[PDB]
């Protein structure tokens, strides 16, 4: 219990109808006290997993952990930096580039993404 | 014009109708802090949990307080926004936010006249009132807008 | 590519370009396309070379021509949109040097870098020492002059 | 100049830089290569000028008052200077890039914009295209604020 | 065993003229169905509304079991074919052509909202501001 | 009013001799892809970003007074051509136009159907990349795009 820390409970918005495959919202019962799950255009109910149900914003998302596919590394005009040792391979020669995106948002910090097997690993420093 | 959007680092929302078994354990000690806020009505206010994360960073820009966050928007949407706070000492700041109802008369006469959304979806409706329209110090609508300058 | 330097779809036509980021693959076979010649640049150097030259020098009595140059695979045809994906040496000269000079990823090189000019600004001499609007006004009056 | 910018490219990348009050970090950075590429340009201006023989007969022209300024003999003689459209540094036409003869994400002086020469060396080839873009804006400029102003 | 080293080998068969055409039925592994529980199914072409151009209506087992729509793909091939290699009590392989290549979807047993009604001024008047009580309406 | 508190995701489209504006999904229904599910996976084919998700859903939340191909196709006609209470030709008409006059490039006629859903969501998908503004937002005279 404590203000440090991190918070990252995986959503969802997949678990749609099982009865005629659409989209599932959230519901009371109030009986029950308890959330549930219902197709509108069914009679089809069932128990939700997680109390919540809906999420907006999370601050700086460093979502730097995906979309950037290794393949990356394969581009020419990418430049190679001698900078080395992939922090997982034991090998240099790292592609780096900059932010991208109209959320390139303001950092100028760069990501490293390592061209060698034994990794395609990725990391920022 | 600074609007409760720019401070606001995130918002969830979460069905906790037992704030003495919250949802999040962690979050138990603020209800326990939290008990003697309406407890009669507890049964009548509605069982759907808004809640805010705020940035430490343009908190302490604005040097604001969370009790006047917390009174800025109680005053503005009015009696109906049952708002409580965690405690200062933390370097994080969040907001627990519940709506009350008007209690006597939902009774269920005719049908009662809403057509029966379902009141979280009314929720998201008061988290975007909420953001956009909440305006902390932010006294007109000069956009976001300033600099202060040293004249020499 | 390699069947494109072979010829097995046509040079001129088809350009053919990958956006990695983004994983699609878009090609292009539509008339109406802007295109440049260019020379290839493989493992961080020329792939063109002299004995090519010599064979020109020939064809002043020999049925070599750059028809044939194509043939070789040494030059490619590049439209605006794949030119943006490509890695592009000014000249010989520096993709030679280079060692940690800059970059060595090269692939395609300029066949000469006054081509960039159009028809009648070619006829203005060191147009690199003038004021650039200097140089368009020339292009308006080179046109303009009787002979 | 051009190390003192590699600085401030090396001090962005390692994210060591913090934004000036009332502006982003991309501003801030730009705000800050600008300050520096025009300061080496004045200076070197001011050497030019410095150097400048009382015979000659381009300096008369100048300092007469009859045609050009001094900027002209710092670009005759020194050098050309900064190319900037709409204000700003050339923009990246390309994927992150000016020119395909660049790699991606060069904000180094002289692939966005900046070139070394005078008009008395010539410009190199990329030197001579972006100025070229800088020359479009003086004649586009040209017609449009003369309709205008006529209205 | 084949776990460790084995090797196998077919005669490969090719008849002149089959005696019926051989289609592709392709179901949404989404929709993981199991023939398993399938006892009964019927299958007729739509044409009511309006013969082998037409959609495929697939019904199975009572009028209460699910139905599903087939829908023909373009050409079984546009520039090759597609052939079934099936085992044959000799102990050898036998080669079928493709006829034709049918998509099949399941559809709702009972769902139908309807739109003729006024669901579409109702749109006109949508705030959303209903959901459920509509669909009690009806 | 109280309705999203935020309407900046409720996407429509136009359609040639459209008199007007409908949202995406009637064209999917009108494709007959009933399943939301299906939907979604022209639209998505990565329902394991929440953010994607979410960016859709009141989309979903618009499509509901229409849910049958039939009705959809009504609505288009209705909403696109002269008034005509003949409903069913309203209908036939319309399906013409989604067969002729929608994406043309992508086919002509009814054995090529599907690949039109595809490329007609890849254009919502092309779409809620730059709105969620991890992709750049196109320049309005790259010369790559330009014939």
């Amino acid at each position: 219990m404590e203000p440090d820390g991190t918070y990252e409970p995986g959503f969802v918005g997949i678990r749609f109808c099982q009865e005629c495959n659409n989209m599932l919202y959230p519901k009371e019962d109030k009986e029950n006290r308890i959330l549930l799950y219902a197709c509108r255009n069914c009679d089809y109910q069932q128990e939700a997993d997680n109390s919540c149900i809906y999420v907006n914003k999370i601050t700086h998302e460093v979502d730097e952990l995906t979309q950037i596919i290794a393949d990356v590394s394969q581009d020419p005009t990418l430049p190679r930096t001698e900078d080395h040792p992939c922090q997982k391979c034991g090998h240099k020669e790292a592609v780096f580039f900059q932010s991208h995106s109209a959320r390139a948002e303001d950092a100028m910090r760069l990501y490293y993404v390592c061209t060698a097997p034994h990794c395609g690993h990725r990391w920022t420093e | 014009h600074t609007t409760l959007r720019k401070v606001t680092a995130n918002t969830a929302i979460y069905y906790d109708p037992n704030p003495q078994s919250t949802v999040v354990a962690e979050d138990q000690e603020w209800v326990n802090v939290y008990y003697e806020m309406p407890d009669f009505d507890v049964a009548r206010i509605s069982p759907w949990l808004l809640r805010v994360e705020l940035d430490r960073k343009h908190m302490t820009d604005r040097k604001l307080t969370m009790e006047q966050i917390a009174e800025k928007i109680n005053a503005g949407f009015g009696d109906d926004l049952n708002c409580i706070f965690n405690d200062d000492n933390a370097e994080k700041l969040v907001l627990r936010i519940r709506i009350m109802n008007s209690d006597e008369n939902k009774m269920q006469e005719e049908e009662e006249v809403v057509d029966k959304m379902d009141d979280d979806v009314f929720l998201r409706c008061i988290e975007s009132n909420m953001l956009t329209d909440m305006t902390l110090q932010g006294i007109e609508q000069i956009s976001k807008v300033y600099m202060h300058l040293p004249q020499t | 590519r390699k069947l494109r330097r072979q010829m097995d779809i046509i040079v001129s036509e088809v350009s053919m370009i990958r956006d990695i980021r983004e994983r699609e693959i878009r090609i292009y076979t539509d008339a109406g396309r802007i295109c440049r010649p260019l020379l290839i640049v493989e493992k961080q150097k020329l792939l063109l070379k002299k004995r090519h030259i010599d064979q020109l020098k020939e064809r002043e009595y020999n049925n070599y021509s750059w028809q044939d140059l194509v043939a070789s695979g040494v030059v490619e045809y590049i439209d605006t949109l794949e030119e943006e994906t490509v890695m592009l040496a000014m000249t010989p000269d520096d993709l030679q040097e280079k060692e940690v000079a800059y970059c060595s990823t090269y692939t395609h090189c300029e066949i000469h870098p006054s081509m960039i000019l159009g028809v009648c600004a070619s006829i203005i001499p060191f147009p690199d020492h003038n004021q650039s609007p200097r140089n368009t006004y020339q292009s308006a009056m080179g046109k303009q002059a009787m002979g | 100049a051009k190390q003192d910018v590699i600085e401030v490219i090396e001090k962005a990348h390692n994210n060591e830089l913090e934004p000036t009050p009332g502006n982003t970090l991309r501003q801030t950075f730009e705000n800050q290569v600008n300050r520096i590429l025009n300061d080496a340009r004045d200076k070197t201006g001011s050497s030019a000028q410095k150097s400048l023989s009382e015979y000659n007969n381009f300096k008369s022209m100048v300092v007469s008052g009859a045609k050009g300024s001094k900027i002209n003999i710092s670009q005759v003689i020194a050098v050309v200077g900064q190319q900037n459209v709409e204000g700003k540094r050339i923009p990246f036409g390309f994927k992150h890039r000016t020119l395909p003869h660049f790699i991606k994400d060069d904000y180094g002086p002289e692939s966005r914009g900046f070139v070394e020469n005078s008009y008395l060396a010539g410009l190199t080839p990329t030197e001579f295209f972006f100025h070229a873009m800088g020359g479009r804006e003086g004649l586009i400029d040209t017609a449009v604020k003369t309709a205008e102003t006529g209205y | 065993g084949p776990s460790s080293q084995n090797v196998t080998e077919y005669v490969v068969r090719v008849p002149k003229n089959t005696t019926k055409k051989y289609n592709i039925m392709a179901f949404n592994a989404a929709d993981k169905v199991n023939f398993a529980t399938w006892n009964q199914a019927r299958l007729e072409r739509d044409l009511s509304n309006k013969p082998e151009d037409q959609p495929w209506l697939l019904r199975v087992n009572g009028k209460s079991g699910r139905k599903f729509k087939g829908i023909k793909k373009g050409g079984v091939t546009e520039n090759t074919s597609y052939y079934i290699f099936t085992q044959c009590p000799d102990g050898a392989f036998e080669a079928f052509p493709v006829h034709n290549w049918y998509n099949f979807t399941p559809l709702a047993r009972h769902r139908t909202l309807t739109a003729e009604e006024a669901e579409e001024e109702w749109e006109r008047r949508n705030k959303v501001l209903n959901h459920f009580s509509i669909m009690q309406q009806r | 009013g109280a309705k999203k508190s935020a309407i900046g995701q409720r996407i429509v489209a136009t359609l040639p001799y459209i008199k007007q504006e409908v949202p995406i999904i009637i064209v999917f229904r009108a494709l007959g892809f009933v399943s939301d599910r299906d939907i979604l996976e022209h639209i998505i084919y990565d329902f394991e970003d929440p953010e994607m998700m979410e960016m859709v859903k009141p989309s979903l939340d618009e499509a509901f007074v229409i849910q049958e191909q039939n009705v959809a196709l009504n609505f288009i006609g209705s909403r696109g051509a002269k008034p005509g209470v003949t409903k069913e030709k309203r209908i036939k008409y319309a399906k013409e136009v989604l067969q002729k006059e929608m994406l043309p490039h992508v086919g002509v006629s009814d054995f090529c159907e599907t690949k039109k859903a595809y490329f007609l969501g890849y254009m919502v998908h092309r779409l809620l990349l730059a709105a969620l503004g991890r992709r750049e937002l196109d320049d309005r005279d790259h010369y790559g795009n330009k014939r």
